[PDB]
């Protein structure tokens, strides 16, 4: 049933705080807590994030953490910022500067029990728990750094809990270039410690807005609403009623553990109707996509699309089943029938037709040999380590991380190779 | 002489539903289970006229049973005979069976026998499950395990969906197919497959359904269970539970008997020409009309029985056997070439919200044939794909199986097809 | 030793005591173990006015490391715009090579510094040099997908 949220570090908290927006008014909350909806099919799923409170008032589920002050007085001047419970709000009064270590050994490990005591309240709260979502970049220090040490002893305390993760991964479009260590240094944690993690490439977010919407200067807002939209529609299928949770949704969608990587996508991409063969296609371009990746470079092993609206559920099926025949050779042979598709008929605000789409590709490997690229080019130079080494990091875990990072990149060319 | 029908996960529920549903207007019961006696083999009745089904839901989540307990029948069924956990199997056999299955399994097994101690001469069961989810496939063979140990010589009769990607929502089902096959063939005596995708294309051909609904298909596959358990409801063939295996299963590990049924007409048709003894016989041996799909034709029969309902004549019946006889369905040499023949003479009856328009004349074929091997090579083939990959394999591993155990029961489905071929 | 001190000075941004050092006769070229020079240093660290400083008493613009890096490979990693033009315009090898084959344009296109690429080029970056696995500017640009990168290096 229910799903408890974490926001770490400035992105996390950002992207998180867009999330609460957006599906807050799908569900008809408002920024009191009131439910103020329409259809009572806005209510049948609502435990899943919202704790329903004393005087009827519906709360977040979510815990918001970072180590620089600043982060929660911008999330609780927002539209829903008084709508979080001030309880959950675990902040220090330092900052991370962009450093791995300090998010994930020295100020961070000094948060870390605050933010797992607020945890652990939530969860004794829950009738049945679901698991858990993460919203984090990859390329700061606390999002990063501390972000995978909460995970680590979230996954020691609930083994048995789905840790599912909204990831940002790091773009010198967008951007220190340390920022090649402390996502090496993070993809190496998320490997062992996640079940699912959401690939939010912020290379191909300002692609997108500026070569697809002709933002001329994409702006974090901008970036953001992509990203609200790619959140509202990857969580549709647990907010709408399938009969199919967090662990089913994995159990189909991760053939092999440490290959838990999805490339997003959505349709329509617009800035601040299509028809269902527009929505099929445009799903499945890669200009589409929210980690910049090719996927007619890779293959397919498992997809998901879910559809919103109402539309020709006839139609869809016939969509769905050309785009995978007239493409046979992109979805891998020796996993049958691995393309799913589910149709939910609300809508997203501000459109009557949407598709979002959720791939497990081996092309992901692309995103994660730039990330390698940069790093090994600064690593090489072994520039700035004396930051990292400082705070007690052996350089032995820079070495360790490259190398297994490039072994979840050998991993997926071997299964964009095999035969059957 | 009761029989206690047990539904387990999503598919066995809901098949469950709509099975009793038929049940209760056929013997004109009502959803309180009032009466304005034959099917006191499948109902009980309380000191005050109330007649109980005698049946079990179970489910590893709530939601499924939670509508049965408010629907139109929450007053139908024993309330503590309807029992759910929290947490359900995530389409993965190993918790249906070996973690999550195991916290529930006592409190199934006692209810049961509640059940069970109420009968004064208890034939046995008929488990209703699907292949394809992680309850229908894990904690169906948990349950038989048990119900072999502590019910050593009651017969269990098997209704299993048989899984199709139109309508699939797990790509491991393949897995759990072939894992329930190899724990159930011991402890089942005699199971009768139902393909969705057969099911579908009769919804889509013959009742018009663009889209079948899972009660579309749920109707459909009530009326063949129905037809084949008349005979354990009302008054000379299949009169129990060990029959079935007597006329169906000559060989016990071949206990997989392929249905066909006839005539299925649109609620639509409702002034259709009525089709004779002879035309609706006839019916029973085109494919199109099979529960499962396969090919008869490229098989060999061991047995086959015919289950008619209604306005039926037995002397058309013999001589529409007779043109059977003599016009390519081939019996193997050890078993009898003839057909055996049940007559309920009760006119077929039908949901008032069904796609099923009335007919006069209805019959169910039950025919054991080597050509439903087809439908295992289907799913071995499947099954061979991705596990030669491992993949999805960490799932059960992870779920207190051990990776053995997949080739385990992959070289016993090999062997069934062995024996399917060495027959056949 | 001054040579320490020196080195040290121009890593943290120094610029008092990088002239006082200097002044009591600290050396320009001095090295550190892996061979860094503080003209290393201050181009890896951003250290603008110190590059400067040692560039008008002495420092050898284009000294290599143990590992065949030159001052301009690091400024042009780090992405330090106004270093590279400083360091280009006292005599830098736009095309030093190091130990991995890299040039300045190879770290530039790496780490995505554009402007730094558009430099490197006008004054002479060679768009055909391999590295040790054969690749130039242009096919790291190619192989990851970068777009605006490979349009300006097709200028
Ligand atoms: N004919 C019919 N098939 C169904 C129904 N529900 C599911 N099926 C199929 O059953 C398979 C999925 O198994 P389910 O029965 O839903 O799963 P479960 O037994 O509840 O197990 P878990 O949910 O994984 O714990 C798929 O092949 C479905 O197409 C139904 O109501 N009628
Ligand atoms: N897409 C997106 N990226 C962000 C946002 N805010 C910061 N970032 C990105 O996150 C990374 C920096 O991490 P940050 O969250 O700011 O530092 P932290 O507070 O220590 O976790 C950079 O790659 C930034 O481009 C945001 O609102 N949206
Ligand atoms: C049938 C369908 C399309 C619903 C499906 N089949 C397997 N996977 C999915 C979709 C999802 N699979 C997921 O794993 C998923 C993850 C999720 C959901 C909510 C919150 C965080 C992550 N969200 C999804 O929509
Ligand atoms: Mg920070
Ligand atoms: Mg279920």
């Amino acid at each position: 049933r229910e799903i408890v949220h974490i926001q770490a570090g400035q992105c996390g908290n950002q992207i998180g705080a867009k999330f609460w927006e957006v599906i807050s008014d799908e569900h008809g909350i408002d920024p009191s807590g009131n439910y103020v909806g329409d259809s009572d099919l806005q209510l049948e799923r609502i435990s899943v994030y919202y704790n329903e409170a004393s005087s009827h008032k519906y709360v977040p589920r979510a815990i918001l953490v970072d180590l620089e002050p600043g982060t929660m007085d911008s999330v609780r001047s927002g539209a829903f910022g008084h709508l979080f419970r001030p309880d959950n709000f675990i902040f220090g009064q330092s900052g991370a500067g962009n450093n791995w270590a300090k998010g994930h050994y020295t100020e961070g490990a000094e948060l870390v029990d605050s933010v797992l005591d607020v945890v652990r309240k939530e969860c004794e709260n829950c009738d049945c728990l679901q698991g858990f979502q993460l919203t984090h970049s990859l390329g700061g220090g606390t999002g990063s750094g501390m972000g995978t040490l909460l995970i680590s002893k979230v996954r020691e305390e609930y083994p048995d809990r789905i840790m599912n993760t909204f990831s940002v991964v790091p773009s010198p479009k967008v951007s220190t270039v340390v920022e090649p260590y402390n996502a090496t240094l993070s993809i190496h944690q998320l490997v062992e410690n996640t079940d699912e993690t959401y690939c939010i490439d912020n290379e191909a977010l300002y692609d997108i807005c500026f070569r697809t919407l002709k933002l001329a200067t994409p702006t974090y807002g901008d970036l953001n609403h992509l990203v609200s939209a790619t959140m509202s529609g990857v969580t549709t299928s647990l907010r709408f009623p399938l009969n199919a949770d967090l662990r089913k949704l994995a159990v189909n969608m991760v053939p092999f553990p440490r290959l838990h990587f999805f490339m997003p996508g959505f349709a329509p991409l617009t800035a601040r109707a299509l028809t269902v063969p527009e929505l099929t296609q445009q799903m499945f371009d890669a200009k589409n996509m929210m980690a910049a990746c090719d996927p007619r470079h890779g293959r397919y092993l498992t997809v998901a699309t879910v559809f919103r609206g109402r539309m020709s559920m006839k139609e869809v099926d016939e969509q769905m089943l050309a785009i995978q025949s007239k493409n046979s050779s992109y979805f891998v042979e020796w996993i049958p029938n691995n393309v799913k598709v589910a149709v939910c008929d609300i809508p997203p605000r501000g459109l009557k037709m949407s598709s979002t789409f959720i791939g497990n590709s081996t092309a992901i490997q692309e995103l994660f040999k730039r990330i390698s690229e940069q790093f090994t080019a600064m690593f090489r130079r072994k520039a700035f380590l004396h930051w990292y080494t400082g705070e007690g990091m052996d350089e032995m875990e820079f070495t360790e991380a490259e190398s297994n990072m490039n072994d979840l990149v050998s991993e997926y060319q071997q299964y964009q190779d095999a035969t059957a | 002489r009761e029989c206690i029908s047990i539904h387990v996960g999503q598919a066995g529920v809901q098949i469950g539903n709509a099975c009793w549903e038929l049940y209760c207007l056929e013997h004109g019961i009502q959803p309180d289970g009032q009466m304005p006696d034959s099917f006191n083999t499948f109902f009980s009745e309380t000191g005050a006229g109330k007649h109980v089904p005698r049946a079990v839901f179970v489910d590893l989540e709530p939601t499924v049973i939670d509508e049965v307990r408010t629907g139109t029948y929450r007053q139908l069924f024993h309330p503590e005979q309807l029992i759910t956990g929290k947490e359900d199997a995530a389409n993965n056999y190993a918790r249906g069976h070996y973690t999550i299955g195991k916290e529930i399994i006592d409190l199934v097994l006692d209810r049961i026998r509640k059940l069970a101690d109420q009968c004064t001469g208890l034939q046995g069961f008929l488990v209703f499950h699907s292949f394809g989810g992680g309850t229908g496939s894990g904690f169906t063979s948990l349950l038989m395990e048990r119900l072999s140990v502590d019910y050593g010589k009651k017969s269990k009769l098997e209704f299993s969906i048989y899984p199709a990607p139109q309508v699939s929502t797990a790509v491991v089902e393949p897995y759990n197919s072939i894992l329930t096959t190899h724990t159930t063939l011991e402890h089942s005596d005699c199971a009768f497959m139902v393909d969705n995708e057969a099911i579908y294309d009769i919804c889509r051909r013959n009742l018009d359904i663009e889209r079948p609904t899972y009660t579309n298909l749920n109707r459909l596959i009530s009326q063949i269970v129905s037809s084949i358990t008349a005979s354990l409801r009302f008054d000379a063939l299949n009169v129990d539970l060990t029959e079935f295996q007597t006329n169906l299963v000559p060989y016990p590990r071949i206990h997989f008997p392929l249905a066909t049924y006839a005539p299925v007409i649109s609620a639509e048709k409702a002034y259709h020409e009525q089709l004779s003894v002879a035309e609706i016989t006839n019916a029973c041996f085109e494919p199109a009309n099979q529960m499962v799909k396969c090919d008869p034709r490229h098989g060999k029969y061991m047995a086959c029985c015919l289950l008619y309902r209604g306005d039926v004549v037995p002397k058309d019946v013999n001589a529409a056997i007779a043109t059977i006889k003599t016009k390519s369905i081939q019996f193997v040499d050890w078993c009898p070439t003839g057909f055996k023949v049940g007559i309920n003479y009760q006119p077929p009856t039908v949901v008032p919200g069904g796609d099923l328009a009335k007919v006069q004349r209805a019959v169910c074929m039950l025919s054991n044939t080597t050509a439903i091997a087809e439908a295992w090579a289907r799913l071995d083939h499947k099954f061979d794909l991705m596990y030669a990959k491992r993949a999805f394999v960490h799932w059960y591993v992870g779920e207190g199986m051990e990776e053995g155990e997949f080739s385990e029961a992959r070289e016993d489905m090999a062997a069934l097809e062995k024996d399917y071929e060495e027959v056949g | 030793d001054l040579g320490k001190k020196l080195l040290e000075a121009a890593r943290a941004g120094q610029d008092d005591e990088v002239r006082i050092l200097m002044a009591n006769g600290a050396d320009v070229n001095a090295t550190d173990a892996s061979g860094l020079t503080p003209l290393h240093l201050a181009a890896t660290y951003g250290h603008l006015e110190i590059v400067e400083v040692l560039l008008k008493h002495g420092a050898d613009v284009n000294a290599i490391d143990i590992m065949g890096s030159t001052p301009l490979h690091l400024a042009a990693l780090i992405g330090h715009l106004e270093i590279v033009e400083v360091l280009l315009k006292h005599g830098a090898d736009v095309n030093a090579v190091d130990t991995w084959g890299d040039t300045p344009l190879h770290l530039a296109a790496i780490m995505g510094h554009l402007e730094i690429v558009e430099v490197l080029l006008k004054h002479g970056a060679d768009v055909n040099a391999q590295d040790k696995f054969g690749k130039t500017a242009f096919d790291i640009s190619i192989d990851n997908g970068n777009e605006d990168l490979a349009e300006i290096l097709q200028k």
